RNA sequence: AGUAUGAAAAUGAUUAUUUUAUAAGCAAUCAUGAAUAUAUUAUAUUAUAUUAAUGAUGUACCUUUUGUAUAAUGGGUCAGC
RNA sequence: AUAAUAAUAAUAUGGUAAUAGAACAUUUAAUGAUAAUAUAUAUUAGUUAUUAAUUAAUAUAUGUAUUAAUUAAAUAGAGAA
């Protein structure tokens, strides 16, 4: 006999399992099972599907393997099947995230500016955030080599359970990164995995319970804290407020001193209110008068934009951003 | 009890009491009880019952306790744990014996998942 | 004119879907080594199976090493508790395992008096202001 | 001598007791075997070049 | 001659060490450490040439030795590739050189002391104005940029614990 | 007044003037069970709260419009105008025709040092801002002005530059909310 | 008083971070801002670590005594015994 | 009719001189797997109700614990002469 032959046949078996993701093997994988139990995924979502979601596309081994001298070696993963990876799933998951999150944000804040809305959406479902979520869930990367695994003589089940992409061995050894594309990044792979899981959930539940996916998203993605007030940065807000007042049936906004203390000091306090008629729109405190005025305008704009109506109200469609 | 303004308001706080210890909370807030919970395991949900005050920005319902029907307030038990281990030394002023008073009290991290006017 | 500030969301584990903090536990023992007796007994005696049945979201690795017997947990936040269970009986080991599973992974920390609630949320009522107080000072 | 099958709850498993020395020996044999294979191929290529 | 991009990650210590420097060392100088300090504190962050000049016109005995050391460090820097008008003394310290021979001082009325005879060494690290100084200027600039301003009516944390109750 | 709830201060059992920070007194103070009106002791600057938003910014079908919580405590008659433009005090005027504008533009290009914005404003009974909106100066003049500004900046000490930076940071912070 | 090795401490000089030129006492502890550093799950409104803003409490240790902050005993510091 | 662990109710838990019970560190002797993917020592940060040990990183040594554990013993623990 020969040990090379033994290793080779093991590798071939592993490749075959990757191509298939046979259901029994996937079921045997403890990590997959624990992930399934943790997230409370549907029973219709098979363990093979879950394994596939963790399998990123990796058809051909790249040219950068040829030289570890240039700071890269791809020796962990094994080539995947063209029609059994997380790629199609991932896209679907991304689409779902882009739809649902955005919709939820619009429901919450129907006048939110376009740029601000986009930023909020990004915050909810940015690649980094998605990767973090995946890590939290316990989607671990297949860092160990194939040869090493063979030597240890571990089953293929464990491999199936881990996340599988062209992860560069010696990525940041001796403090040297190679700056490769998105197809070799860990964060991206983790993002894909979390999107792929969502897509798989959708696939299994859509006919029985159409909104199951969206409630899962709400539970995991939309449950996260984001203060929308911290997102804004105005420029000349008084002018913008005046424009808004003009657009609506409101009197011209003027700022007026409500209260004042410590004028002729290092740190005064000036309270000014931007009135439109007798109604106050924005209240603004400040060290200077100018500052206070600015703050009142910004407050007014916040109140305009971040207005969140009740669920009992009929839908509020805003009349666009205030084009100054 | 006309509880309409509270119901309307987007922001809302509660001052529920566990063993007469008040904890002022909103939804998402992460309460740290200074004892080991025996009844609930980790993952279990706690329906708060002795809710003293339920407040908006300008209004507040108050009871001793408030009617359970009027509100919901679900905490989740998100980890039993402990405080950091400390060893203060106890000794008298011309005495070489120095008794070490070791201490490492228990904690229970709750998370206020739901808080709303029913 | 209005511009966004790039900002990211904060995950509150409990509020939507509770992800269980403990993700993996490794039982480590030695075949030699008299300190690993209680661990060995625990591994043998149907308790581990029951445990796994109870908690199917935790994976239970069982390893053999030359040193003292070890219980290393692994949590969602990425931290790792490792308890050496040298010379402990079966029941003590089980208690230790229970303690580990109970833990949210976070580091141990001194709390001051009444440092109870930890909010991301802005106050429902505002922050106090002397100009806006009900009773004016003198 | 525990095993993954012994526990009958699929989240429990026992990692394989393969001695470090044995693994090292296996590695040595495989890399050596590869080297042997390569060297023979290179020799053959040299012979072919010499021929024509 | 390549299309491979890279990103380098280095510790603070690694950054410090890799900047071009030169390490002068004296021989076994006959002096006290205190006496050396009394001079060496003057030659803190000087340009090497300035320091050498100061040593030349100093009244102290260690001064000549210090000057010689500086000259040697300059020569070393030149040999390496550096310039003498670029070099500044980054660090310069002293230490005991060991094996100080004690020797009893006999006093009146059957009393004694012990006279030690101290030997020291001066080492110094010369660094470049062209790199190290530029780097620390850049760092200072970054720190300045980072620095949050003084706000007059600014958001200071309401220090103290809440106590499970609104006080407003 | 829609709601007729009794109103309460944030009451301590202790002397509030001497022990406002003492949480214990607040904890002690029990009040009879029911609904109350505790008006907030706060400015409504950073608040997105629904009790803080004004009625004009609420939607027409909002139930909250009718409820009396965006309280108009202040009165615009009593408050005096702060950093208000002369157009806001005495109304906007749209009197200048195209010919006048063209003349202004011609003047400004010709000699911005002689025919400055303020002078133009004085002539035509209109704002300097409006003059600016109407007409660009000769780009040379602008360049000169920029150069002068740069020279002034250079003339500063280190401290002054830092102070200016701090001021800029503060200004940026104002518009955050 | 063997030979190798020696980031053991006391001790000296130097550099870095941080605090410090209107503040008074075992120099610590607890509260609590700020600044800096590290952090291949800081997702952050993050976590740890270092640091005499500021506040509160705080009469070295042993021995011997009815009783010691005592201005009663004894100790210059660390290492080995 | 025991032991270990966990519940509930009750009572008790300041301590000089003193009495009693239970542990740990260190060194040697008896028995004794294992191994540079290991062991030992040090530093830093975690972990276990913590004089102790353990995890990780880093450093230096060593082809390796008279190692875990149970016994037997002691030139067996030092801010106090
Ligand atoms: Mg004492
Ligand atoms: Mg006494
Ligand atoms: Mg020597
Ligand atoms: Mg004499
Ligand atoms: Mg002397
Ligand atoms: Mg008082
Ligand atoms: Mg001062
Ligand atoms: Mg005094
Ligand atoms: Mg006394
Ligand atoms: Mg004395
Ligand atoms: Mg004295
Ligand atoms: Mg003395
Ligand atoms: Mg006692
Ligand atoms: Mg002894
Ligand atoms: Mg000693
Ligand atoms: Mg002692």
């Amino acid at each position: 006999e020969s040990e090379l032959a033994k290793y080779k046949e093991y590798y071939q078996g592993l490749k075959s399992t990757v191509n298939e993701i046979p259901e029994s093997v996937a079921s045997k994988s403890p990590s997959l099972r624990t992930l399934h139990k943790r997230l409370q995924l549907p029973n219709e979502l098979t363990y093979s599907t879950l394994s596939r979601c963790l399998t990123c596309p990796s058809a051909k081994l790249p040219d950068k393997i040829n030289n570890p001298t240039k700071g890269a070696a791809f020796v962990n993963t094994v080539p995947t099947n063209k029609y059994l990876d997380n790629h199609g799933l991932n896209i679907m998951g991304k689409n779902l995230l882009s739809y649902h999150v955005t919709k939820s944000i619009i429901q919450k804040y129907p006048r939110l500016p376009t740029v601000v809305l986009n930023a909020a959406v990004n915050a909810y479902i940015s690649e980094a955030v998605l990767a973090h979520i995946a890590k939290y869930w316990g989607i671990e990367v297949e860092t160990t080599s194939v040869l090493s695994r063979y030597l240890k003589m571990e089953p293929f089940e464990f491999t199936l359970g881990r996340l599988k992409f062209f992860n560069n061995s010696l990525n940041s050894k001796d403090g040297i990164e190679l700056i490769t594309g998105k197809n070799f990044s860990e964060t991206s792979a983790l993002a894909m995995s979390v999107r792929s899981i969502i897509a798989a959930i959708w696939a299994v539940t859509e006919q029985k319970d159409s909104q199951a996916v969206y409630r899962f998203i709400d539970d995991h993605i939309m449950s996260r804290k984001l203060d929308i007030t911290k997102m804004f940065q105005f420029e000349q807000p008084t002018r913008e407020l005046a424009m808004l007042c003009r657009r609506e049936g409101l009197e011209k906004p003027v700022s007026k001193l409500v209260a004042e203390s410590g004028r002729l000091s290092k740190s005064p306090v000036f309270i000014v209110h931007v009135f439109s008629g007798e109604e106050t729109l924005g209240e603004g405190y400040g060290s200077s008068l100018k500052e206070a005025k600015a703050r009142a305008a910004t407050d007014a704009l916040m109140k305009w934009y971040c207005y969140e109506p009740l669920a009992q109200q009929e839908p509020v469609i805003d009349p666009g951003t205030v084009v100054v | 009890t006309d509880t309409t303004p509270l119901k309307l308001s987007n922001e809302l706080y509660a001052i529920f009491k566990i063993h007469n210890r008040p904890y002022l909370v909103t939804e998402g807030d992460r309460v740290i009880l200074p004892f080991k919970l025996k009844q609930a395991e980790v993952g279990d949900i706690l329906n708060m019952t002795d809710v003293t005050t339920l407040g908006s920005r300008n209004y507040k319902l108050v009871g001793h306790p408030i009617n359970t029907s009027l509100y919901t307030l679900k905490a989740t038990v998100v980890g039993k744990t402990k405080r950091a281990f400390q060893t203060r030394e106890v000794t008298k002023r011309r005495n070489r014996r120095v008794r070490h008073a070791k201490s490492k009290g228990d904690l229970t991290i709750l998370r206020i998942s739901e808080l709303s006017m029913n | 004119v209005v511009k966004a500030i790039a900002r990211n969301s904060i995950g509150r584990n409990g509020v939507g879907a509770f992800v269980f903090p403990c993700r993996k536990i490794t039982l480590q023992f030695c075949n030699w080594g008299g300190s690993s007796e209680g661990m060995r007994k625990f591994l043998t005696s149907k308790r581990l199976d029951k445990w796994g049945q109870e908690f199917p979201w935790i994976q239970f690795e069982v390893m053999r090493k030359s040193g003292h017997p070890l219980l290393r947990a692994e949590y969602t936040n990425g931290r790792e508790k490792v308890i050496c269970v040298r010379n402990l009986n079966i029941d003590n080991v089980e208690n230790k395992l229970k303690l580990l599973k109970d833990s949210d992974g976070d580091i141990l920390r001194r709390r001051t008096k009444n440092d109870n609630v930890e909010s991301l949320n802005s106050s429902v009522r505002g922050i106090w202001s002397p100009l806006h107080a009900a009773k004016r000072h003198r | 001598h525990p095993f993954s099958d012994n526990y009958a709850s699929p989240n429990i498993y026992v990692v394989n007791d393969v001695t470090s020395k044995e693994q090292k020996s296996k590695y040595d044999t495989i890399m050596k075997e590869i080297q042997k294979l390569e060297d023979d191929a290179t020799r053959k290529a040299l012979e072919t070049a010499r021929s024509a | 001659n390549s299309s491979e991009r890279y990103k380098l990650k280095l510790t603070k210590r690694e950054i410090e060490v890799l900047e071009p420097s030169v390490y002068a060392q004296s021989y076994r100088i006959k002096s006290s450490m205190k006496k050396a300090t009394l001079l060496l504190r003057l030659l803190g962050g000087l340009d090497v040439m300035k320091a050498i000049s100061q040593c030349h016109f100093s009244n102290k005995k260690i001064a000549r030795e210090v000057a010689e050391l500086l000259q040697k460090g300059v020569k070393d820097g030149q040999k390496l590739g550096l310039k003498p008008e670029d070099l500044y003394i980054s660090q310069i310290w002293t230490g005991s050189d060991g094996f100080w021979r004690k020797r009893v001082e006999f006093k009146a009325r059957t009393r004694i002391g012990i006279i030690s005879h101290p030997y020291i060494h001066v080492r110094c690290i010369l660094r470049t104005k062209s790199v190290t100084k530029r780097r620390l200027a850049y760092e200072a600039h970054l720190k300045e940029q980072k620095r949050a301003p003084w706000v007059q009516l600014g958001d200071k944390p309401i220090r103290g614990v809440t106590g499970g109750v609104y006080k407003w | 007044k829609q709601f007729g709830f009794p109103k309460t201060q944030v009451t301590t059992i202790y002397n509030k003037t001497k022990s406002a920070s003492n949480y214990k007194g607040y904890l002690k103070h029990r009040d009879a069970p029911g609904m109350y009106y505790q008006p907030s002791e706060s400015i409504a600057t950073g608040s997105v709260n629904s009790e803080t938003i004004p009625r004009s910014f609420m939607a027409a079908s909002d139930p909250r419009r009718g409820l009396d919580m965006p309280v108009q405590s202040t009165k615009a008659k009593q408050c005096p105008n702060v950093l208000v433009g002369k157009s806001t005090v005495n109304g906007k005027t749209y009197h200048l025709g195209p010919q006048e504008i063209d003349e202004i533009r011609k003047l400004r290009l010709d000699n911005p040092q002689k025919y400055t914005r303020k002078f133009l404003a004085a002539k035509y009974g209109i704002s300097p801002l409006f003059v600016s909106m109407v007409s660009k100066p000769s780009e040379q003049h602008v360049q000169i002005m920029e150069s002068r500004l740069q020279e002034i900046q250079s003339r500063w000490k280190e401290k002054r530059r830092i102070a200016r930076e701090d001021r800029k940071r503060r200004k940026l912070l104002w518009y955050q909310a």
